[PDB]
RNA sequence: UCUGAUGGAGGAUCGAGUUGAUACUGACGUGCAAAUCGUUCAUUUCAAUCACGUUUAGGGGCGAAAGACUAAUCGAAAAG
RNA sequence: GAGAACUUUGAAGACUGAAGUGGAGAAGGGUUUCUUGUCAACUGUGAUUGAACAAGAGUUAGCCGCUCCUAAGGGAUAGCU
RNA sequence: AGAUGGUAACAUAUAUAUAAAUGAACUCCUUUACAUAGGCUUUACACUCGGGGUGCGUUUUCUUUGCACUUUACCUUUAUAACAAACCUUGGAAUCAAUUUACUUGGAGAAGAGGUUCGUUGAACUCAAUUCAAAAAUUUGUUUUGUAGCAAUAGUAAUUCGUAAUUAUCCGAAGUGGUAAGGACUAUCCUUGAAAAAAGGAGGGAACGGCUUUGUGCUUUGCUACUCUUAAUACUUGUAUGAGCGUACCAACAACCGCAUCAGGUCUCCAAGGUUAACAGCCUCUGGUUAAAUAGAAAAAAGUAGGUAAGGGAAGUCGGCAAAAUAGAUCCGUAACUUCGGGAAAAGGAUUGGCUCUGAGGACAUUAAUGUUAACUCAGAACUGAAACGGACAAGGGGA
């Protein structure tokens, strides 16, 4: 059944810390954690394995993106403007 | 310790070899003495 | 330890100038069986025997020079 | 089955009774827990010097040594006797030293 | 007296020290022994026995 | 959205050991001991604990900071 | 044994209780090891005991370790102060 | 001038010994070589149960009984067998399927079927040799042997015999999950968890038979049984195997450091049974000990370390200091407040022994049907007792 009402992944932190703390700290963990999508072989495999680095589990083919998701808006905006030209 | 050295092994029986008291025919015609308890060798 | 099975394999080991001795065993089980062993310079080669007859030509048809140390 | 249990070496010196013993396993011997239902599946006969005890059911000879030390000492001649096995199928008894 | 018969006795029996037990007459044969050879041969002729180990029953 | 399982997270809980030292302001205080003993107590997945090696040396070091610690010596060691 | 509560033996009653006064090692010690003597002192009572004293003895490796490699790091070379 | 099998994964040298499958410069990789957490799983060792044998013990009475032994090293690429994985061939998936405790995986090729390899292990599996029948100018079934060799010759436990020898045994089936290791996994990190010696694999393709001979290493002439690899021998080579050092003992309990034979301190490994959640506590087997700078007697005060106290229950005291109070487990019940995670073992009730039973929870085969066999785990009921049962041990006081 549903196990929490809102706390969510941040559960493991019981009581502590703000909870402001720990809503911000879960809204980035639940993309942290998240699975997205390889664009290599159009599996949605690809975990964070290191801080910046981001491996597919089925093409082992990993790539550089963002501290908490695979890409960056920033990144993102940058790559498409020089796309652009 | 088991573990020994060579130096440290000839250095050991020298002072075994040293330990001895006079002999009595010489007594006839020692103080720098010790026990491996009471005064250790440091050496 | 080594275990040979053939016949010819062990006699032609045994016909060696390399082995020294042969190891005669026999031991009764429930019938004696024996056992041959090749003392050579890097190997001790076994070969055991449940018939009596085949055991007991081979030992004999084996040349004398290298010497016999029977267990039993 | 055939089991032996020799007693010609004590019973020379006349110190057991064979008829005793034989009686003591007719009627202590149990099967199924049951003390005297040997009918045809155990049965024990006598001998001037030996006793013989033919089973037909999973026994174990060690009962055979188990109760002739009972028997030696409700008589007391435990302290002269041992029971020895000598092949498969035969105890004896033996003198001390 | 007989410590060192002990000792023999005890490596000699493949037993603890508290277990071998000397003929408390007939010491001094045993202390006549001063080898596992002499330790040997009197265990043999039964100046010396090992005692059994102390019943721990599972019946219960 | 709800219910039952499954799962096995966390500077999560109890708790021996380890690592410490709350209280009795207990004993002892010509002690077993120039800091011990008893009971009690804190601590045990982590900023955890231990070993050896190695680096930092005196108006210097090192300090989750008490002027603490730096060989029973510290608001400036020890030796001459 | 001159002498035995604390030397040895046998018997008993118990303890430690595999988180052990049980087995193996390291650091440290250095002969305390072993056998035979043995008691002036020491072994805070005794002591014939002993890790004490005395005389002898005992440590065997191609395979267990060191030795080799590199680590945190140390020393030195070239310079330069 | 350098072998060969398989479609493939890949395999092949068994000579006493699987030694040789050409290969330079120059390169490119791999091994060495790595964290933590969680469970799942396999194996060995440990423990335990039953059977057989042998010995001992109990034996007023009971007891087909209680205890002990019943063993097997390294090495043989150990051969095989089995299994988690990975890969290959065929195959061609939605009514998606396979599958784990967990999730994991698939048109970038799933299930099914058939294989290959590694890694675990190390005689498993008829494994090896062997007996007996069907396949043909060598395969498949049935038996004997062997603890597979080591290996029984050793070890252990017994019975004897001059006092050194003979003898017999050493084999039938399982359960629990304690320790260790391995495996395949999942998860965590603003933490990603050494290096080198040393070894290996590959890419590349420099060099090239033998006897003799022209002339100047190069074209040449007649002839062919000819190169590498392991072992041994003989002679030359300086003497043509295996250096040096440590190895006793203690490791605290009197061998260390605390001025000592000091109740202190001081790193690592092994680790039995019962009760139990348990390497806890308590008792026990193996091993160890019965020793402590003393003993004997008496036994008042006082001290110290504890017990128990009628009635009252904090009036004591600065202060409930100290002690007492339950305290395990199961079932029930659980407030304010709250950062919604907690609070919480809130608070607070009930039950608990023994015995005799009842029910539930699995594995294994036969022609919808019937037998063989294993764990302790739960739930319920009768009876029983001086109403007692986490009986000792162990073990929260709660609340505003």
């Amino acid at each position: 059944s549903r196990r929490t009402k809102k706390v969510g992944l941040t559960g493991k932190y019981g009581t502590r810390y703000g909870s402001s703390l720990r809503k911000q700290i879960k809204k980035i963990e639940l993309m942290q954690h998240a699975k997205y999508l390889c664009t290599f072989c159009g599996k949605t495999a690809t975990k964070r394995t290191c801080v910046g680095i981001w491996k597919c589990k089925k093409c082992k083919r990993k790539v550089c993106g963002g501290a908490w998701s695979l890409t960056t808006p920033a990144a993102v905006a940058a790559k498409s403007t020089i796309i652009r030209l | 310790g088991s573990i020994k050295r060579f130096r440290l092994k000839q250095r050991l029986g020298k002072c075994r070899r040293q330990n001895r008291p006079v002999p009595h025919w010489y007594r006839l015609k020692n103080t720098k003495r010790r026990h491996w308890r009471r005064t250790k060798l440091g050496l | 330890p080594k275990q040979i099975t053939d016949i010819r394999k062990f006699l032609k080991i045994s016909r060696k100038p390399d082995t020294t001795a042969v190891i005669i065993m026999k031991k009764k089980s429930k019938t004696v069986i024996t056992k041959l062993k090749l003392r050579t310079k890097k190997y001790l080669y076994t070969m055991v025997f449940a018939d009596r007859k085949k055991a007991e030509r081979i030992e004999n048809s084996l040349l004398p020079s290298l010497k016999r140390i029977y267990y039993p | 089955i055939k089991y032996v249990l020799d007693c010609t070496k004590p019973v020379k010196d006349t110190i057991l009774d064979i008829s005793g013993l034989e009686q003591f396993f007719k009627d202590k011997i149990k099967v199924d827990k049951k003390t005297n239902n040997l009918k045809n599946k155990v049965v024990v006969t006598s001998d001037e010097y030996k006793i013989y005890i033919t089973v037909h059911i999973p026994f174990s000879k060690r009962y055979i040594k188990y109760l002739a030390k009972k028997y030696i000492k409700m008589h007391q001649i435990r302290d002269f006797l041992r029971v020895i096995a000598k092949g498969k199928l035969a105890y004896e008894f033996k003198y001390f030293q | 007296s007989l410590t060192l018969q002990k000792r023999l006795a005890a490596s000699v029996l493949k037993c603890g020290k508290n277990k071998i037990w000397m003929d408390p007459n007939e010491i001094s044969e045993i202390s006549l022994a001063n080898s596992r050879f002499s330790i040997r041969k009197l265990y043999k002729e039964g100046l010396i026995l090992k005692k059994p180990q102390k019943v721990h029953s599972r019946a219960r």
